[PDB]
């Protein structure tokens, strides 16, 4: 119970449905724990507070 | 030190054929 300092290991995040039709057919998937994001290049928050 | 990792070990085993010794023990 403590906060690493080393990276960590991910997924890693893929980006998939967006516009007004998709369509989609649920091939392949892998299986394995993983995380789909919706928006595309989010993660926006560059101030940092020394 | 950069990213943390994980490795294996498993422990050895070690033998030899009982070898020969010209010195006795006991009278």
């Amino acid at each position: 119970d403590d906060v690493g300092i080393m990276q960590q290991k991910k997924p890693p995040t893929v980006v998939q449905s967006r516009t007004d039709v998709f369509n989609e057919q649920f091939a392949n998937e892998a299986l394995h724990p993983m995380t789909k994001v919706i928006f595309n290049g989010l993660d926006v928050n560059t101030e940092v507070q020394p | 030190a950069k990213i943390a990792t994980a490795s294996s070990a498993r422990q050895t085993d070690v033998e030899k054929p009982a070898d020969v010794t010209f010195t006795i023990e006991n009278v």
